[PDB]
């Protein structure tokens, strides 16, 4: 059968709908709602204990449930009486009994009753002697007699995979799409197995969010989450860790007891952060030293150029002009659209504009950053809203309810200038590339059950992020991690002539590779401001650079020179001696970076 | 107007009870019938609209 | 749009009378799980 994707009571009901109509039954057993396709089609399951969404699908044979998989195995057997429990519109329930005939199909034969109720009674169960469910009334036909006849219609009921993804000196990458079951079939499928091979099995996941939805997939498994609180933990017990990229890679750089995973999954191996880039590297050398097995999980694999790839569910491609900021006019197909949408910014500033002009028409936004994700996300769904503005950060497994995505394909991208003094710009709104296109159209056409998701951009992707920062960063934190003789930890192949710089220019020694660390996990600076400190020998508390630059390096904050009191109580023009424009870009990493500089941080 | 239209409204061999819309060919108006979820005609519409329109 | 109701439990009655016929009739299914005549 099929999967679906979104992020108590007893007995069977009568399926009841507004316009109070009866259009079908169903019946909970097992703690799953089973039903027939087409009396609902997958909408939604309303009621006081909640609601109740699809999970497994079976359009072939025309049946649906409600929170679960199907716990309905009872199954006729050619020679036995049935009964069923009809229940009619209007009408209290009625046990009718009847000897089965045979609806012998083309291919090839299934038990059926020649019982006829009321409309609305599809879903009604069929019983068996034992007093179990043995299929469902209201999918059959009629005969040449005019007389209606319907069939037993009964589920039969996760992922088998191949045995050389576990085989050593092997990297695989899995191709999955939006509604493939990736979190909720395939892993765990691949971890089960991972364990009855008995072998030391590591999950990055690119979130905090993302890792939850693992664990909630991963439930009756023994998994162990692991903080980037802690450089190490071992545990004598057999166990599956659980971590982010960036842990994983603050790890290596920190810890001397990273233990050899002998299987690595990465999920969202497209993820073109420094960190998962560094981590992509080293499990790519620990492949190729023959001490592990990888598998890169991603609907963006290395040589993807198709920003309109393929779907489970149907997605409507509309190419318009999208407002690059705040409108008063001529966009009235973006706010009397009332599904949900989710509109991908350039940047923060972008988004502030776009949402504010938003929620002056009287829509509830909702923002997400890199720095508020894992916070503002879980709101977009334990609340209701209109408009989720985000940037790319919703490119890495976020998953939103919606049916429209508005996609101007741009953004800001980091770029480490040499004209001179070393600096790194956002140079900005560029083209996208094409797998962030794709990824950001792959918010949606992932539900079943709606048929007109919406796809609303504007311009083309642009395969030109050579001089992207994020490769020399990766290469930076990459030679910080040490390996054995002979073995030089270099970024992933498909990545890595991305970047011209060559290898090892980046080690640092002992006590500044510490500061090193530091800087960037406790100071939250970038990776590439972090190694120009550290390289210096300033250590983590000396803040006098933050003030040492020339002119130009002066620091804006609303058309103002930025000022700062230092711990001291000295008033000092913040004018970094390197400057990274990451840490002016938005008020909130403005504001992170003046706690820093003086030294309240 | 369509030559499905022609076509008498038509319950399907499924139980369900989903008010749908059909185009009468007696009277000269769009009218509710009970549709049984599969197998839907082309004289079969999700609205008194849509019926009116195309017919 | 939809709202859910309690009708009754899984249960066989035994106090239930007979009807209904066995015949064999040949079906031929379809993509959306409908069925038709051969």
């Amino acid at each position: 059968g099929a999967l679906w994707d979104v992020p108590l009571s007893e007995g069977v009901y009568r399926i009841m709908q507004r316009g109070k109509t009866q259009v079908g039954v169903g019946i909970h057993m097992e703690g799953v709602f089973h039903t027939m396709w087409h009396v609902t089609r997958g909408s939604v399951i309303c009621h006081e204990t909640g609601r109740l969404e699809p999970s497994w699908a079976d359009v072939r044979n025309d049946m649906i449930s409600y929170g679960g998989g199907w716990r309905l195995g009872d199954k006729w057997d050619k020679e036995e009486d049935v009964q069923v429990l009809a229940i009619e519109p209007g009408k209290n329930p009625k046990h009718v009994q009847t000897k089965p005939g045979l609806f012998k199909t083309l291919t090839g034969e299934i038990g059926a009753v020649t019982l006829d109720f009321k409309p609305g009674t599809a879903g009604s169960p069929i019983i068996n002697k034992k007093g179990k469910v043995i299929g469902l009334y209201g999918n059959g036909v009629v005969t040449k007699s005019g007389d209606y006849v319907s069939a037993i219609t009964q589920a039969e009921r996760d992922y088998e995979v191949d045995e050389d993804i576990f085989r050593k000196k092997r990297l695989t990458i899995m191709d999955l799409h939006p509604g493939a079951g990736k979190t909720k079939r395939i892993l765990p499928s691949i971890v089960r197995e991972a364990l009855k091979r008995r072998l030391r099995t590591l999950i990055l996941a690119p979130t905090r969010v993302v890792a939850a939805e693992m664990e909630e997939a991963l439930r009756g498994l023994p998994i162990r989450y692991q903080t980037p609180a802690v450089k190490s933990e071992h545990t004598g017990r057999e166990i599956v860790d659980l971590m982010c990229h960036a842990t994983f890679t603050t790890r290596l750089l920190s810890s001397t007891r990273v233990p050899n995973y002998n299987l690595i999954v990465m999920d969202e191996a497209h993820f073109t952060d420094p960190c998962s880039v560094a981590a992509r590297g080293y499990i790519s050398t620990r492949v190729e030293m023959g001490e592990a097995a990888a598998i890169f999980m991603t609907a963006t694999p290395p040589g993807s150029i198709d920003p309109f790839p393929q779907s489970n569910s149907p997605i409507e491609d509309i190419e318009r002009e999208i407002p690059e900021r705040s409108w008063n006019t001529g966009f009235d197909w973006i706010t009397d659209y009332q599904g949900k949408t989710v509109w991908f910014v350039p940047s923060i500033k972008a988004g502030n504009d776009i949402a504010n002009c938003l929620r002056k028409s009287g829509k509830k936004v909702i923002q997400l950053s890199r720095k508020t994700f894992d916070t503002e996300y879980p709101k977009t769904k334990l609340t209701d809203w209109d408009f989720v503005v985000t940037t790319d950060i919703s490119e890495m497994g976020a998953n939103f309810r919606a049916g429209r995505v508005i996609d101007p394909r741009r953004c800001l991208k980091p770029v480490i200038l040499t004209d001179g003094p070393e600096r790194v710009i956002l140079a900005g709104p560029i083209p996208v590339t094409p797998a962030s296109a794709a990824q950001r159209r792959g918010r949606i056409g992932r539900n079943p059950a709606q048929e007109d998701d919406q796809y609303v951009f504007s311009g083309d992707p642009l395969k030109n992020d050579e001089d992207h920062a994020h490769w020399t960063e990766a290469k930076m934190l990459l030679d910080n991690i040490y390996t054995p003789e002979g073995i030089i930890p270099t970024l992933f192949g498909p990545e890595r002539e991305k970047t011209q710089a060559i290898d090892g220019e980046f080690r640092l020694r002992g006590e500044q590779r510490k500061t090193f660390v530091e800087l960037m996990r406790r100071g939250d600076l970038p990776v590439w401001l972090s190694y120009k400190v550290a390289s210096a020998g300033i250590s983590y508390k000396d803040r006098e650079w933050c003030f040492t630059g020339e002119r130009n390096n002066q620091i804006l904050e609303e058309n103002m020179e930025v000022e700062i009191w230092t711990r001291e109580g000295e008033k000092k023009k913040l004018r970094p001696k390197w400057l990274d424009a990451r840490v002016y870009a938005d008020p909130m990493a403005l504001k992170d970076f003046k706690e820093f500089a003086s030294g309240r941080k | 107007r369509p030559d499905f239209c022609l076509e008498p409204p038509y319950t399907g061999p499924c139980k369900a009870r989903i008010i749908r819309y059909f185009y009468n060919a007696k009277a000269g108006l769009c009218q509710t019938f009970v549709y049984g979820g599969c197998r839907a005609k082309r004289n079969n519409f999700k609205s008194a609209e849509d019926c009116m329109r195309t017919c | 749009d939809l709202s859910l109701e309690k009708a009754a439990n899984v249960q066989w009655d035994e106090m239930a009378d007979i009807t209904g016929s066995s015949p064999i009739i040949e079906v031929k299914q379809d993509e959306d799980g409908s069925f038709s005549i051969r």
